[PDB]
């Protein structure tokens, strides 16, 4: 079995000549030479089976990306794991190698307006497909936007994704994941349910702002600070918007705050295309019900050079989970993952 | 100090309904498994339960801040953040 940094990375003989990329909670990433396709690929080793929520994330990502097929969404090429369920402790997910991501790129250079336009269009083109499937990504941010060397963009990281369901209350699944504070829509912070596709549009507005200035628009350090950063730019919510907050305690809190005037976008973004700012204004609307949705954002004047429904695929049908995964014990999730991954086995 | 902390727990309990409390209790249950079998009926009983399990004291606010965040209670959270600010300012007298 191949080894890297003294860890088993058992992907041979198909995948060889390993190179360590990086490490996270419960998973290390290597690149590898694929001896069948004659190209280098990315492989993430995941070791989730002792944690219910990691099993949830792993199963959600596998199921979704196996069903989805779109130029602006990362695929799954292959999955390696042990031939018996008992011996399965790790799962290796093989994906197209991508040289960089938007977060790294923004650390590296200021973008031309033509590149900002193109990247925004690709984000929304991918999101159009996702939303056409009735799925919410829920974790859109620059590091989850992969890029190659020729500006082709693919959305990744579908571990937090859910079928849209405004009526169903929380389980703490999304909440216990907090590296995404800066891109979280206000209704997620203020209400426990009622979320729609508009949560993803908010995150895209945050990404657009970040491309304009090479810095996060709302970089709060904690919960209250995060809300203050938003309100310090959008201004105090209106009465109509206070009525989006079902949470009476949250609503009283917002009403207690000192008045803040809206900051004009062109003050904050003095070099931005004025059409880009008009779009940004509609994506970062406090009221999630009035917020622009994906097809309308694509149809906005800022994206007029690209908007092309004849070259924007959508999902054949809504995506569904057979059963809710959130209440299943980790052992049952392990069985489902074994089943989901069976079609990739040599002896299948 | 102890007085400001007493006032904080009073302020919080004053703003926690019994309905509110069942929510705060649920958010704690995975972290402190004995919670169910303890018969917590008041806000002040909840805070006592947290103190006895080393999750709260006058200088240890981060867990109730965590619970208030996940429970979406910025109104309670802001009383805690303001208490921290106050305590820090008081300390500027004796340096």
């Amino acid at each position: 079995p191949e080894m890297v940094r003294g860890q088993v990375f058992d992907v041979g003989p198909r995948y060889t000549n390993l190179s360590y990329i990086g490490e996270g909670a419960y998973g290390m990433v290597c690149s590898a030479y694929d001896n069948v396709n004659k190209v280098r690929v990315a492989i993430k080793k995941i070791s989730p089976f002792e944690h219910q929520t990691y099993c949830q994330r792993t199963l959600r990502e596998i199921k979704i990306l196996l069903r989805f097929r779109h130029e602006n969404i990362i695929g799954i090429n292959d999955i390696i794991r042990a031939p018996t369920i008992e011996q399965m402790k790790d799962v290796y997910i093989v994906q197209d190698l991508m040289e960089t991501d938007l977060y790294k790129l923004l650390k590296t250079q200021h973008l031309s307006n033509d590149h900002i336009c193109y990247f925004l269009y690709q984000i929304l083109r991918g999101l159009k497909y996702i939303h056409s499937a009735n799925v919410l990504h829920r974790d859109l941010k620059p590091s989850n936007l992969l890029l190659n060397t020729t500006c082709d963009l693919k959305i990744c990281d579908f571990g937090l994704a859910r079928v849209a369901d405004p009526d169903h209350d929380h389980t703490g699944f999304l909440t216990e994941y907090v590296a995404t504070r800066w891109y979280r829509a206000p209704e997620i912070m203020l209400n426990s349910k009622g979320y729609t596709k508009s949560i993803d549009i908010w995150s895209v507005g945050c990404i657009l702002a970040e491309m304009l200035s090479n810095r996060p628009i709302f970089p709060g350090k904690h919960y209250l600070d995060q809300l203050n950063h938003i309100l310090g730019i959008l201004g105090s919510p209106s009465q109509e918007d206070l009525n989006c907050i079902i949470n009476l305690k949250a609503r009283n809190y917002l009403l207690s705050l000192p008045h803040k005037n809206k900051v004009p976008w062109n003050r904050l973004f003095p070099n931005a295309d004025s059409k880009a700012l008009d779009l940004l204004d509609k994506m970062l609307t406090f009221n999630p019900h009035k917020r622009i949705e994906v097809e309308q954002a694509l149809a906005h004047p800022y994206l007029e050079q690209y908007y092309d429904p004849s070259d924007e695929p959508i999902a054949e049908a809504p995506f569904k989970f057979d059963m809710e995964l959130d209440d299943l014990p980790k052992e049952k999730l392990k069985e489902l993952i074994f089943e989901e991954t069976a079609r990739f086995q040599p002896g299948y | 100090g102890m007085a400001e902390y007493g006032t904080l727990l009073q302020d919080l309990t004053n703003n926690i309904t019994l309905e509110d409390l069942e929510q705060l209790k649920s958010a704690c249950k995975e972290d402190i498994p004995s919670e169910k079998s303890e018969e917590i009926t008041t806000g002040s009983a909840w805070f006592s339960f947290l103190e006895s399990h080393n999750k709260l004291d006058k200088d240890n606010l981060s867990y109730i801040e965590h619970i208030f965040e996940i429970s979406r209670r910025p109104d309670l959270l802001t009383m805690v953040v303001d208490y921290r600010t106050r305590v820090l300012k008081i300390s500027e007298e004796d340096e």
